[PDB]
RNA sequence: GCUGGGAAGGCCCGGCGGGGAAGGUGGCUCGGGGG
RNA sequence: UGGGCCACUUUUGGUAAGCAGAACUGGCGCUGCGGGAUGAACCGAACGCCGGGUUAAGGCGCCCGAUGCCGACGCUCAUCA
RNA sequence: ACGUCGCUUUUUGAUCCUUCGAUGUCGGCUCUUCCUAUCAUUGUGAAGCAGAAUUCACCAAGCGUUGGAUUGUUCACCCA
RNA sequence: ACCAUCUGUGGGAUUAUGACUGAACGCCUCUAAGUCAGAAUCCCGCCCAGGCGGAACGAUACGGCAGCGCCGCGGAGCCUCGGUUGGCCUCGGAUAGCCGGUCCCCCGCCGGGGUCCGGUGCGGAGUGCCCUUCGUCCUGGGAAACGGGGCGCGGCCGGAGAGGCGGCCGCCCCCUCGCCCGUCACGCACCGCACGUUCGUGGGGAACCUGGCGCUAAACCAUUCGUAGACGACCUGCUUC
């Protein structure tokens, strides 16, 4: 059933707390509610950090256990982890709900204004399509 | 809010959906619960079917006609539980009481309505998942309530309906998104407004 | 044209458990949850609009019913988006659970 | 301290609000279970306590010290002219219970029913059920009546007839008709209203509801009795004959502490008039009436094979305090509530 | 304690296959089909080989009490094989001092009647559980064979047989007489 | 500002090295798989 | 005024006592207020009439002000928790 | 057994907090309800339980637990 | 009047206890997960009462000006009660899993399964969606033109758990408008200021005028009955064959 994994390497993102919003590989396991957090190439230092906070992403990186920084910053910049995070559905739907909450005034007016247009050529189309399959004659 | 608060028993737990409840109904808000059969109790079945037969056991002992009312109805179990967490001797409770309407089942106002979940008093997230529970439905009928049997029958038949509905609501959804295809150059404007301000990533 | 106010709820007096001090109100705003985000509404005022039998004057229009008792939001109370509320007088105990309308008017954004 | 000697309590508690009757017919509160594999029947009917005889038969019981001996058994006489059909009710099962869907009445009603919706006959103008009974004449009428005999088919769980009794075949001095739901079972819904329609504005005899040597429950109002004391409403020891204040009471109605006098304390109020269901009273005869063929035909009533004589249930001289019976009667076994030419409703056993 | 991982595998042979539905085992061998659901207990079924059909059970963080049933589910779903491959078959002797215990096998085996049962003139009736067969066996003169494919069905079949010819208000250790699970096997001995 | 004139840590593949190992990499051995 | 009573601790008689008798300090009596649901004596704190701020002891599911913290780590299932 | 830990308030003491401008003081009679630490009855387990009888224990207070002689008696004792 | 006679009832979850399967503890085990049987107990039924609790149905006020119902938002107004300040018209649910889509198979043209393809910190997302209000006048480009709006009529269908609601046609009568981007100017622009902005033609009570369609009754007292009864109350009768 289970297809997310903590191990060494697994890239998790940071859902709450000091590091919220930031992506880190896991590179040791504490006490079972721990690991040792480690995102050298998204600004955040080695540190102990909960399980609870930590979200599992589709993204296992490979070094050993406890290996130093340098290791962990090589493996996440080969095949860097950062260009592909920002070409997943998870991350530009956090980028999308980022901008929509920076969205002014003058911008709610001229989102309002095109989701009307768009939802009237739209709805619009439904119907035709609807009248169109309407046209059903036969045993 | 102004408008009624329209909550579905199912999975719910007894004391912490009442506790939500009693909260809103004392700041004005309208509440409906309904499926009042569905809502659970946390620990095992025989143990809380004692803790209702006492209180079946508590009685007026010179006159038990004006004693405890014991409800058997799901909906009155509820209604009771909430009215122990309400200040239902004074006008402000009684006020906030009245606010409350509860049902066993879904009735015809509520059946065609969207209904509003807790999730700080679901069971699911509220209740370690090997821990046992009881139904208030369960539990109502072994200790008198007489229409257990009929509200599953119809609750069947709402069943039955709602599929329906869910259907043509599929069709017109697959409908929409075939629109969107066809029309897409007249759209592309205003998809990429959308776009731009985090609407339809 | 618009609402132009942020819906409150009167829910009751400062107090203890058996003490009550009926010059300040505590207001629930909607949509208004936590602690830190009260900081908008501080020293917004707050009016409570009801309507009586006897008509009174309007400001710039024909005197109708409508009656109000002014005042402003003071500090946040609790961890969960209550505020304080001081008005020009005492909020009568038949409002609690009822409307109270905070303008955006004194303005800092 | 515990009372030094047992003794169980003086009457039940089961028949508390040991009051009035709210009601004079006597409601039957629970129709047999319905089955919808037997035939479509009638469940319950209503007769008027002529009076009570004796008998002489032969018991057929095994083992017993009775067996191929003659036996006497008192037997109660109830009058059971047909009943008229004159309506049908349906009812839908809700989580509250039963609720009554929709009622059609049939047209013509007779004037013996139709005083039953007044109080005062003589100044009434009698205009009940004047302007229902156009709508089974007309087009738009008609329409809505098969309308609601369909929301009824496709709705409605249990059906129910409203009838009425024949004051006119009676002896009595009431003109004023009585009507009972009766509940119809043992079918489908569709069937037991195409059995309820095909029997409206008809007559319903006691043999199509009532079989012979079938046990049958009873249900109706007790002799009223008046406003009686402890002893004879609850039957307590009479006080020692050395009693200042009287001694047709109850010593003790109870102790200091609950410092109330309790629900289960016998004390003084009415006697008699109270609703009571007595099952399991056998019909020993169902008798046929009187007929006219050619001559008068009295015989099956009270005649017998062994007995061979032309005589009627009616003792001679008439039965007392009632009157003649001169219709369907049915004989029940021993002993039956209320007084004479009291109305009796007999239900179907609710036992197997 | 909470240990990390408790794991354990059974396999399933070639002529069975296993269809999991969520924590729904449904067993297809020859003798017919096997379907139970493990929704109470917590746990992660897989199906593992394409060749060899491993079927592991797994429990991540358990506590001594949910590890337990980590094997329950394995010998539950072992049983489920046995009996769709080999099927379950229920022996009983009819034990009897004097009077003789006589058994009649009333509609397609459904239906037992126990007649004269230390000599009362009550009559017992027991109905076998669905899928549940009671024959008196030709080899021996006072046996049931119970057969059947859930040894859940089977056995409570057979302890229902066992309690309804109990001695009552007399000295249990004298009065033996009854009708006593002999043995527990299969069919088709494989 | 102080501290162990902070402790760790980052970069300089830290370089000349030495030693230790194991929650043992590669390799090798044994046992189960995909062409 | 010369009837006292209560609490920590020490302490005598008594099986013990919301019993009887002493020592020491504080209290109630003479004292309201916050908390202990409720309560002479406990905990906090002693009081003119008020506004603002902050606390004590005690609390923050709902009654009922305050956790509507994405609180931390464990322990515990009770058919009289 | 020697010891030792409890429970109860149907005994009797101990105390004297309430009542001395008054809470009618024994027993019986009558009547209701409650408890269980179960005599009987229902369902069970155990035996030095062959059967019959009896004893120990469990769930259990739904139902019942009587007529009399002597005594004011509560108690007691006997008859059935 | 046990001093005569008649009648007195079914089910469910389960207790004790005895078991099944089965680990823990490669054995065993009634227990841990999961199951079975199980009683004067418990709950309900049967039975008694029937809520400041509902339902269905009937009849609903004159022979004279006399009361009432429905239809009209029909009008002019009074007295009184105030709340509120967009809507969401619905799968079932699982949670050691879900959601969507598609070809073959089976069910009488859609569902139901088996592949296969997607999504899953839910984006076919309630952290969501829909509607979005300054109004008009010149004036072009797009959307549409298979359009809109008629308390216009008429017909039909679906909804019963409290349906008090929703939908679809036919005919008719009007706008080429209304939606987006532009051109073009105007409107009390009331000279900084609050109760503004909606539901709303709100609820309730008397009363006037205005048209149409309709109705012409009961209850109580008094009298009587005695199936009843302290009194109330209750069961009854009172010009037709
Ligand atoms: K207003
Ligand atoms: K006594
Ligand atoms: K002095
Ligand atoms: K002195
Ligand atoms: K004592
Ligand atoms: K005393
Ligand atoms: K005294
Ligand atoms: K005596
Ligand atoms: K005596
Ligand atoms: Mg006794
Ligand atoms: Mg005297
Ligand atoms: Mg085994
Ligand atoms: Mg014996
Ligand atoms: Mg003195
Ligand atoms: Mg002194
Ligand atoms: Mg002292
Ligand atoms: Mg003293
Ligand atoms: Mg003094
Ligand atoms: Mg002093
Ligand atoms: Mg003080
Ligand atoms: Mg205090
Ligand atoms: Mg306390
Ligand atoms: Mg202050
Ligand atoms: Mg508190
Ligand atoms: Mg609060
Ligand atoms: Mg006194
Ligand atoms: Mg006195
Ligand atoms: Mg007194
Ligand atoms: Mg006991
Ligand atoms: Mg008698
Ligand atoms: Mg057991
Ligand atoms: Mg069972």
């Amino acid at each position: 059933v289970f297809r997310r994994f903590v191990e060494v390497g697994r890239v998790a993102y940071v859902s709450f707390g000091p590091h919220a919003g930031k992506l880190v590989a896991i590179v040791d396991v504490i006490d079972q509610n721990r690991a040792l957090v480690d995102g050298p190439c998204t600004q955040v230092r080695r540190q102990a950090m909960p399980f609870k906070c930590m979200q599992l992403t589709d993204f296992i990186l490979k070094f050993p256990h406890s290996a130093h920084q340098k290791y962990v910053r090589q493996a996440w910049q080969k095949a860097d982890i950062n260009t592909k995070w920002a070409a997943t559905r998870w991350a530009k739907k956090i980028e999308a709900r980022e901008r929509k909450a920076k969205m002014t005034d003058f911008d709610r007016f001229k989102v309002m204004k095109a989701k009307k247009m768009r939802n009237r050529i739209i709805k619009n189309e439904v119907k035709k399509l609807q009248k169109a399959a309407l046209l059903k004659a036969s045993p | 809010e102004v408008q009624v608060l329209v909550l579905d028993g199912r999975g719910h737990l007894l004391g912490r959906l009442a506790a939500i409840v009693a909260k809103q109904v004392l700041l004005g808000r309208k509440v409906v619960v309904v499926r009042c059969e569905g809502i659970n109790i946390s620990g095992n079945f025989y143990r809380n079917k004692l803790k209702y037969l006492a209180f079946l056991r508590k009685r007026m002992n010179t006159n038990p006609s004006r004693g405890p009312y014991h409800f058997r109805a799901p909906s009155r179990i509820f209604w009771r539980t909430v009215r122990g967490m309400l200040p239902h001797k004074t006008k402000r409770g009684q006020a906030a009481l009245d606010r409350l309407k509860v049902f066993d089942g879904i009735p015809p106002p509520y059946d065609k309505k969207k209904r509003m979940v807790v999730p700080a008093a679901l069971k699911v997230v509220r209740l370690k998942p090997t821990r046992k529970f009881a139904y208030l439905g369960r539990l109502a009928h072994e200790v008198g309530w007489k229409y257990q049997a009929v509200t599953a029958t119809l609750e069947e038949k709402r069943k039955e309906k709602a599929k329906i509905h869910y259907r043509k609501k599929k069709q017109l959804m697959r409908l929409r998104k075939q629109a969107e295809k066809n029309v897409e150059k007249k759209i592309d404007k205003y998809t990429e407004v959308l776009k731009t301000h985090g609407l339809l990533v | 044209s618009g609402r132009l106010w942020s819906k409150a709820i009167f829910a009751g007096y400062k107090r203890g458990l058996r003490n009550q001090r009926e010059h300040t109100a505590l207001l629930k705003i909607e949509g208004v949850y936590a602690r830190d985000e009260t900081e908008f509404y501080l020293g917004k005022r707050c009016a409570y609009v009801y309507k009586a039998k006897n008509n009174t004057v309007t400001p710039g229009g024909k005197p109708n019913k409508t009656r109000v008792i002014w005042g402003k939001v003071t500090r946040a109370h609790g961890n969960s988006g209550m505020v304080r509320a001081k008005f020009r007088s005492n909020l009568p105990a038949k409002a609690i659970g009822h409307r109270i309308r905070v303008m955006l008017y004194p303005s800092r954004i | 301290s515990h009372r030094k000697f047992s003794a169980p309590r003086h009457g039940s508690l089961g028949f508390l609000p040991r009051k009035r009757s709210s009601r004079h017919r006597g409601k039957v509160k629970s129709f047999p279970k319905d089955d919808p594999s037997k035939p479509v029947h009638l469940t319950a009917f209503l007769g008027y306590k002529a009076g009570m005889t004796h008998i002489v038969r032969e018991v057929d019981r095994p083992g017993s010290k009775v067996n191929k001996k003659e036996v006497v058994e008192a037997v109660t006489i109830v009058e059971t002219p047909p009943m008229v059909v004159v309506g049908i009710v349906g009812y839908v099962e809700t989580p509250r219970g039963l609720r009554t869907f929709k009622t059609v009445f049939a047209e013509h009603i007779s004037d013996e029913c139709k005083r039953r919706f007044y109080k005062n006959w003589h100044k009434s103008k009698k205009k009940a059920f004047t302007k229902y009974c156009k709508k089974w004449q007309d087009e738009d009428g008609k329409k809505q009546l098969e309308k609601d005999f369909s929301s009824m088919k496709k709705y409605c769980q249990v059906i129910r007839v409203i009838a009425h009794t024949q004051m006119r075949l009676l002896p009595l001095r009431q003109k004023k008709a009585h009507l009972m739901e009766i509940q119809v079972n043992g079918g489908t819904v569709a069937e037991k209203l195409d059995w309820a329609r095909e029997r409206l504005e008809q007559q319903v005899p006691v043999n199509q509801v009532f079989g012979q040597d079938e046990m049958i429950d009873v249900i109706g109002v007790t002799k009223g009795k008046g406003y009686k004391g402890v002893t004879s409403r609850w039957h307590t020891k009479k006080l020692p004959r050395k009693t200042h204040r009287g001694l047709r009471k109850v010593a003790c109605i109870g102790a200091w502490h609950p410092a109330r006098v309790a629900f289960s304390v016998a004390r003084a109020g009415q006697k008699g008039y109270h609703h009571r269901t007595e099952i399991n009273k056998k019909i020993y005869k169902i008798g046929q009436g009187y007929l006219i063929k050619d001559g008068k035909l009295i015989k099956n009533n009270a005649s017998t094979d062994y007995d061979l004589s032309d005589k009627s249930i009616n003792p001679l001289g008439g039965f007392v305090h009632y009157g003649e019976v001169t219709n369907d009667f049915v004989m029940l076994k021993g002993c039956v509530v209320g007084t004479k030419k009291r109305v009796l409703t007999l239900r179907k056993s609710l036992l197997v | 304690m909470k240990t990390i991982l408790s794991n354990q595998t059974v396999d399933i042979p070639e002529n069975v296959d296993i269809t999991l539905k969520g924590r729904t085992v449904i067993v297809k061998g020859p003798r017919g089909t096997l379907r139970r659901d493990f929704n109470h207990i917590n746990v992660e079924l897989s199906l593992l080989g394409k060749k060899k059909k491993r079927l592991r059970v797994d429990k991540w963080w358990g506590n001594r009490k949910e590890l337990a049933t980590v094997r329950t589910i394995c010998s539950h779903v072992q049983n489920m094989i046995k009996g769709v491959t080999l099927g379950f078959r229920y022996k009983m002797r009819s034990v009897y001092a004097h009077f003789p215990i006589n058994v009649v096998i009333q509609e397609n085996g459904s239906l037992v009647e126990i007649r004269n049962f230390l000599g009362e003139k009550y009559i017992r009736r027991v109905r076998m559980r669905p899928g549940v067969a009671c024959s008196v066996s030709q080899a021996q003169k006072d046996e049931l064979i119970l057969e059947g494919n859930d040894i859940e069905l089977v056995s409570n079949s057979a302890a229902l047989i066992q309690q309804a010819t109990t001695v009552k208000n007399k000295d249990i250790r004298k009065f033996l007489d009854g009708i006593y699970v002999s043995e527990k096997g299969t069919v088709q001995q494989a």
